[PDB]
C-alpha cells in the first residue's frame, strides 16, 4: 500500500499530467489500453508500482488520478488520445466555463459550482486505497483555474483529509510562453491562500525549462510539449522512489524529513542532469562525477535563481540506472573542495542521497538522449526566495495602480484580499531571509 | 508517565481537529461574502439600467406633452 | 462550444457585417448556401464560436440583422452570401437622429429583437457574449445600437459585450449632426461595453487616401480595410493555437480599468517579419486616427498570420518593445502579448494585426469633442433631439462623460511605478 493520489488541475497542470502517465507508463511496461504482461498479480497486488496504478479485475493498470478542468478544450483531447482507454471517464472532469484567467472565478465564481463533484471523484479514488499517503497536486500559479481552483481544492483537502500529506507541482509563469498579464495577481493569491495546506511544493519555472530546451536540446521556440517531456522526467525522478523497489532507493517522505525544517520553508530547489541531445550524447558517456557537477551549475535548475548567493539548509541527491555509492561519494568529496556550498550554521552538511536501479526512460520522438544514468538534486536553498522576490515586484507595479483589480472584485472579492495575501508573501520573502543569518 | 502520554495524543487530536475546524470556518465564511459582495454588484449593475428605463419613459412623456 | 452571437444594426453596421462574414466565412470555408467545402479542418475545430450548426451540414451564421430601414436588409440577402444568414434574424422598421433610434423609434423596435436575440441565446452550451458593428455617426446603429446594448445587458449581465464602433469623419460623411450622435453613443459605450475597437473613418480614408492614394474612396474602399482588421482581431477566437482566446480572456487582458476599454486596431502590410513588426506599430497602419507616439500603451495584443519563424517573431517584438520601451507603461509588466496563427487572411501571405489600449486614443475623442462643442455652445440643432423629450442636460452629461474619458485616458498616460 501507501497510494498516492495525482490531481491535475487546468490547462499547464492537464497536459503536464499528460506527459507524466506517459513516462510512467513507458517506465513499467504498461500499454496504452492498460494491459502490464509482466504484471502476474492480476486485479491487485502491493507492488511498487501499485502505489500510482491500481488494477481491474480484467488486467488493467489505471492511475490513481483525477484530471480536473473548468473548461473542456484540454481534457476532451485526454478523452480521445492515445492513452483514452488508460482512465476511466470519471477520472477526467470538465465544466463548461473555464476561469478566463481570473483567480476569483476559479476559487469562487466557476469553481464552487464544481469542487463538490470533484471531491466525489477524489473520495472515490482515496476508498479504493489500504493505505493512502497522500496527494500529487500539479498546476500553473498563471491560470485562472490553476490557482484559484487549486486553492479551493486544497482548502477542501485538509478539511476532508486531515493533515493527510499534501504536495504540489507549481508552474511559475515566464514571459516567454505566459498567456495572462494578470499572471502575478494569480500566483500571489494562490500561493497565500495555499501556503498552510501544501507540506511540499516544486516549483518549475517555465524560463528556466524554456532555457534548458533551447541551450541543451536546440529546440529554437519550444512549445508546451517540449517543456512538459522535460518537466516529466524532473517528476519522474522524484517519484521514482514511491512506484519502484531498490534496496539503496531512499523514500520521498524521508528526504522530505530534511527539506522542510519549518512548515512555510517548503519549497525545495529542483535541479536535474544530463539533460542533452541524441546528437551529443553519441560516444559522450556522462559519468557519475559529471551528472553530479551538474547539478550545481545554476543553468540545469527548475527555478532560476543563483544558490551561489545564498545558503543551504538541505541537499538531496536522488540518481536513477547505473550508479553506485563509491561512485557517488566520491563525486561529493571533489565537488565540497571545489564548489560554494554554503549552509547555515544550524543544519548539518552532509548530502543524502539515494540510488533506484532503473534507468530512464524517454518518449519515442522525443528530444532528450537516452542515457545510463541520471540524477535530481532536491536543495533547500535561501536563494529560492529571488523567484518570489521577482514575482512580487511585478505583482506591486500593478497592484500600486489596482490594475485589472476590477475583474476580481467584480467577481465578488475584496481588496484586502489582495493585501493580505501581498503581506504573507513579504513575510515569506522575511522568512526566507531570517533562516540564513547566523545563530547567537 | 501514562497520564503525560495520553495528553500528548489528545493534544495532537485537538490540534489537528482544531486546524480542520478552522479551515471549514474560514472558506464558508470566505464563500458566504464572496457570494453577497458579488450580487451586490450585479444589483447595482441592473438597478442603473433600470434607471435607464425610468429615464427613457420620462423621455418619451415630454415628447408627448410637446404635443 | 462558447458562443459568440453577432449582431449588425443601421447603415454601417449590416455593410461590415457582412464582409466580416464573408471574409471569415472563406477562411472557414463556407460558402453561401452554409455547405462545407474546406481543405484543413482547423477551419471545423473552433467553428461552433460563430456558426451554428445546421441539419445536412449546414453553417448559419450566429448572427442578427437589424435597421429602422428595411433597404438595406434586402442589399444584405441580395449580396454575398446572402442566402446563408437566417431568415427569421432580420428585423426591420420603417432618420439620422439618435433619440429616434434609442428612444422613440428604436424602442418601438427593439423589443422584437431581444426576442431573436433570446432564441439564439438560449440554444447556446455556454454563451460568451456578443458583439455588435455598427456606426457611431447615424441614427439606427448609434441610437438603437446602443439601446440593445442596454437591454441585452439588463438581461445577460453576465456575459461580454464587445462592439466595433466606426467613427465619423467629416473626410467621409458631411452630415452635420454626427458629432452630435457619435458623442451621445460614446456616452453609452463607456458605461455599457467590456471592449470596443475604435473603427475610425478619418484613418480609413486617410489610409485610403495617402496609403493607397485614392483620390476619392468609396465606403467599399474603407470597408476593404475593416474587414481585414476584423479577420485579425478574431483570429485567436476562431481558431486552435497556443492561447484558448474568448471575450473574457481579451477584456481580462487587455482592460486595465473598466472605462478605458476602447482599443486601436493595427494592420500591416497596408514582407519581412521585421518588418512587419515595424509597420504595425507605425501610425500610418493604426485603423484609429491617433499616434501612439503621442501616448503610451496600457497593454497590446499582437496576432501573426502566416507561416514563419515564430523564433523571428519571438524576438522582434522583444526588439520593438526594447527601442520603444518609453511608450509603454513601466506599471503593467509584459503587457504586449503575441500570437501566431499558421491560415493568412486572403491574399496575404504574411499579415499582422495589432490590438492597442493606447493613452493616444484620447486623440480620437478630443476630435469629437471639438465637433460636439462647435454646435452645443451655439445651441445649434437642439430642437432635433428637444423634440424628442431630451433635455439640455443629457447633452452636457454625455459631453461631460467623454471629458472624463480623456481626462482619465491622460491620468495614465502621466502615472509613474517610482
Ligand atoms: N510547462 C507548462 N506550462 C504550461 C502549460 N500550459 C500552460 N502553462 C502555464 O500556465 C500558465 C497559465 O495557466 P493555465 O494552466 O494555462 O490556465 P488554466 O489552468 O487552464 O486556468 P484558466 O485561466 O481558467 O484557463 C501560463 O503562464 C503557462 O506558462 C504546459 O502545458 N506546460
Ligand atoms: N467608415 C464607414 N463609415 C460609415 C459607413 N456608412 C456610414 N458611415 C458613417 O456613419 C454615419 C451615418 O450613420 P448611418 O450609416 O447613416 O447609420 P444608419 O443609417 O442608421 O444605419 C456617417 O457619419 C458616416 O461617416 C461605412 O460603410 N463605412
Ligand atoms: C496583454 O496581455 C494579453 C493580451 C491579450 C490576451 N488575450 C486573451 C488575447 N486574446 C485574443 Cl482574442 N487575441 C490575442 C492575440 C494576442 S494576445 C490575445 C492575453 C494576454
Ligand atoms: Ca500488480
Ligand atoms: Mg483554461
Amino acid at each position: 500500500m501507501r497510494e498516492c493520489i495525482s490531481i491535475h488541475v487546468g490547462q499547464a497542470g492537464v497536459q503536464i499530467g499528460n506527459a507524466c502517465w506517459e513516462l510512467y507508463c513507458l517506465e513499467h511496461g504498461i500499454q496504452p489500453d492498460g494491459q502490464m504482461p509482466s504484471d502476474k498479480t492480476i486485479g491487485g497486488g502491493d507492488d511498487s508500482f501499485n502505489t500510482f496504478f491500481s488494477e481491474t479485475g480484467a488486467g488493467k493498470h489505471v492511475p490513481r488520478a483525477v484530471f480536473v478542468d473548468l473548461e473542456p478544450t484540454v481534457i476532451d483531447e485526454v478523452r480521445t488520445g492515445t492513452y483514452r482507454q488508460l482512465f476511466h471517464p470519471e477520472q477526467l472532469i470538465t465544466g463548461k466555463e473555464d476561469a478566463a484567467n481570473n483567480y476569483a472565478r476559479g476559487h469562487y465564481t466557476i469553481g464552487k459550482e464544481i469542487i463538490d463533484l470533484v471531491l466525489d471523484r477524489i473520495r472515490k479514488l482515496a476508498d479504493q486505497c489500504t493505505g493512502l499517503q497522500g496527494f500529487l497536486v500539479f498546476h500553473s500559479f498563471g491560470g485562472g483555474t490553476g490557482s484559484g481552483f487549486t486553492s479551493l481544492l486544497m482548502e477542501r483537502l485538509s478539511v476532508d483529509y486531515g493533515k493527510k500529506s499534501k504536495l504540489e507541482f507549481s508552474i511559475y509563469p515566464a514571459p516567454q510562453v505566459s498567456t495572462a498579464v494578470v499572471e502575478p495577481y494569480n500566483s500571489i493569491l494562490t500561493t497565500h491562500t495555499t501556503l498552510e495546506h501544501s507540506d511540499c511544493a516544486f516549483m518549475v519555472d517555465n524560463e528556466a525549462i524554456y532555457d534548458i530546451c533551447r541551450r541543451n536540446l536546440d529546440i529554437e521556440r519550444p512549445t508546451y510539449t517540449n517543456l512538459n517531456r522535460l518537466i516529466s522526467q524532473i517528476v519522474s525522478s522524484i517519484t521514482a522512489s514511491l512506484r519502484f523497489d531498490g534496496a539503496l532507493n531512499v523514500d520521498l517522505t524521508e528526504f522530505q524529513t530534511n527539506l522542510v525544517p519549518y512548515p512555510r520553508i517548503h519549497f525545495p530547489l529542483a535541479t536535474y542532469a544530463p539533460v542533452i541531445s541524441a546528437e551529443k550524447a553519441y560516444h559522450e558517456q556522462l559519468s557519475v562525477a559529471e551528472i553530479t557537477n551538474a547539478c550545481f551549475e545554476p543553468a540545469n535548475q527548475m527555478v532560476k535563481c543563483d544558490p551561489r548567493h545564498g545558503k543551504y539548509m538541505a541537499c538531496c541527491l536522488l540518481y536513477r540506472g547505473d550508479v553506485v555509492p563509491k561512485d557517488v561519494n566520491a563525486a561529493i568529496a571533489t565537488i565540497k573542495t571545489k564548489r560554494s556550498i554554503q549552509f547555515v550554521d544550524w543544519c548539518p552538511t552532509g548530502f543524502k542521497v539515494g540510488i533506484n536501479y532503473q534507468p530512464p526512460t524517454v518518449v519515442p520522438g522525443g528530444d532528450l538522449a537516452k542515457v545510463q544514468r541520471a540524477v535530481c538534486m532536491l536543495s533547500n536553498t535561501t536563494a529560492i526566495a529571488e523567484a518570489w522576490a521577482r514575482l512580487d515586484h511585478k505583482f506591486d507595479l500593478m497592484y500600486a495602480k489596482r490594475a485589472f483589480v476590477h475583474w476580481y472584485v467584480g467577481e465578488g472579492m475584496e481588496e484586502g484580499e489582495f493585501s493580505e495575501a501581498r503581506e504573507d508573501m513579504a513575510a515569506l520573502e522575511k522568512d526566507y531571509e531570517e533562516v540564513g543569518v547566523d545563530s547567537v | 508517565k501514562r497520564e503525560h502520554e495520553r495528553e500528548v495524543i489528545q493534544k495532537a487530536i485537538e490540534e489537528n481537529n482544531n486546524f480542520i475546524k478552522m479551515a471549514k470556518e474560514k472558506l464558508a465564511q470566505k464563500m458566504e461574502s464572496n457570494k453577497e459582495n458579488r450580487e451586490a454588484h450585479l444589483a447595482a449593475m441592473l438597478e442603473r439600467l433600470q434607471e435607464k428605463d425610468k429615464h427613457a419613459e420620462e423621455v418619451r412623456k415630454n415628447k408627448e406633452l410637446k404635443e | 462550444m462558447r458562443e459568440i452571437v453577432h449582431i449588425q444594426a443601421g447603415q454601417c453596421g449590416n455593410q461590415i457585417g457582412a464582409k466580416f462574414w464573408e471574409v471569415i466565412s472563406d477562411e472557414h470555408g463556407i460558402d453561401p448556401t452554409g455547405s462545407y467545402h474546406g481543405d484543413s479542418d482547423l477551419q471545423l475545430e473552433r467553428i461552433n464560436v460563430y456558426y451554428n450548426e445546421a441539419t445536412g451540414n449546414k453553417y448559419v451564421p450566429r448572427a442578427i440583422l437589424v435597421d429602422l430601414e428595411p433597404g438595406t436588409m434586402d442589399s444584405v440577402r441580395s449580396g454575398p452570401f446572402g442566402q446563408i444568414f437566417r431568415p427569421d434574424n432580420f428585423v426591420f422598421g420603417q432618420g439620422n437622429n439618435w433619440a429616434k433610434g434609442h428612444y422613440t423609434e428604436g424602442a418601438e423596435l427593439v423589443d422584437s429583437v431581444l426576442d431573436v436575440v433570446r432564441k439564439e441565446s438560449e440554444s447556446c452550451d455556454c454563451l460568451q457574449g456578443f458583439q455588435l458593428t455598427h456606426s457611431l455617426g447615424g441614427g439606427t446603429g448609434s441610437g438603437m445600437g446602443t439601446l440593445l446594448i442596454s437591454k441585452i445587458r439588463e438581461e445577460y449581465p453576465d456575459r461580454i459585450m464587445n462592439t466595433f464602433s466606426v467613427m465619423p469623419s467629416p473626410k467621409v460623411s458631411d452630415t452635420v449632426v454626427e458629432p452630435y450622435n457619435a458623442t451621445l453613443s460614446v456616452h453609452q459605450l463607456v458605461e455599457n461595453t467590456d471592449e470596443t475597437y475604435c473603427i475610425d473613418n478619418e484613418a480609413l480614408y486617410d489610409i485610403c487616401f495617402r496609403t493607397l492614394k485614392l483620390t476619392t474612396p468609396t465606403y467599399g474602399d474603407l470597408n476593404h480595410l475593416v474587414s481585414a482588421t476584423m479577420s485579425g482581431v478574431t483570429t485567436c477566437l476562431r481558431f486552435p493555437g497556443q492561447l484558448n482566446a474568448d471575450l473574457r480572456k481579451l477584456a481580462v487582458n487587455m482592460v486595465p480599468f473598466p472605462r478605458l476599454h476602447f482599443f486601436m486596431p493595427g494592420f500591416a502590410p497596408l514582407l519581412t517579419v521585421p518588418e512587419l513588426t515595424q509597420q504595425m506599430f507605425d501610425s500610418k497602419n493604426m485603423m484609429a486616427a491617433c499616434d501612439p507616439r503621442h501616448g503610451r500603451y496600457l497593454t497590446v495584443a499582437a496576432i501573426f498570420r502566416g507561416r514563419m519563424s515564430m523564433k523571428e517573431v519571438d524576438e522582434q517584438m522583444l526588439n520593438v518593445q526594447n527601442k520603444n520601451s518609453s511608450y509603454f507603461v513601466e506599471w503593467i509588466p509584459n503587457n504586449v502579448k503575441t500570437a501566431v496563427c499558421d491560415i493568412p487572411p486572403r491574399g496575404l501571405k504574411m499579415s499582422a494585426t495589432f490590438i492597442g489600449n493606447s493613452t493616444a486614443i484620447q486623440e480620437l475623442f478630443k476630435r469629437i469633442s471639438e465637433q460636439f462643442t462647435a454646435m452645443f455652445r451655439r445651441k445649434a440643432f437642439l430642437h432635433w433631439y428637444t423634440g424628442e423629450g431630451m433635455d439640455e442636460m443629457e447633452f452636457t452629461e454625455a459631453e461631460s462623460n467623454m471629458n472624463d474619458l480623456v481626462s482619465e485616458y491622460q491620468q495614465y498616460q502621466d502615472a509613474t511605478a517610482d
